[PDB]
């Protein structure tokens, strides 16, 4: 009938709408990830630097 | 055939539209948020 083809034009695009919002949440929580694990392996290298450093220095010193 | 067919049908399509973009916009919603709490997890822990 009539009615069936309305519920059609909507059931469509409430699918596609909905699958693109599903994957920039997919998205930025990706890059989220990606992110807090880079600025923690700049905290590791420089911890290391740090301590490279500061056993020289006593090393030197005494 | 009545006019009230595609009439009553109008005023539901235009709720089902309108859940839609309410949910498309409510899950974004949720990952920029999650987003912000993991990164200062990353700085709260980093730091110390």
């Amino acid at each position: 009938k009539l009615e069936a083809i309305l519920s059609q034009e909507v059931e469509a695009e409430i699918q596609a709408l909905l699958q693109e919002a599903e994957a920039k949440a997919e998205a930025v929580k990706r890059e989220a990830e990606e992110k807090a694990k880079a600025l923690l392996q700049a905290r590791e290298r420089a911890l290391e630097a740090q301590y490279r450093a500061a056993l020289r220095r006593a090393e030197s010193a005494g | 055939g009545l006019i009230k067919s595609l009439a009553e049908k109008e005023k539901q399509l235009l709720e089902r539209l309108e859940a839609a973009k309410k949910e498309a916009e409510e899950r974004v919603k949720r990952a920029e948020a999650e987003a912000k709490a993991l990164l200062e997890e990353a700085e709260a822990k980093a730091k110390a």
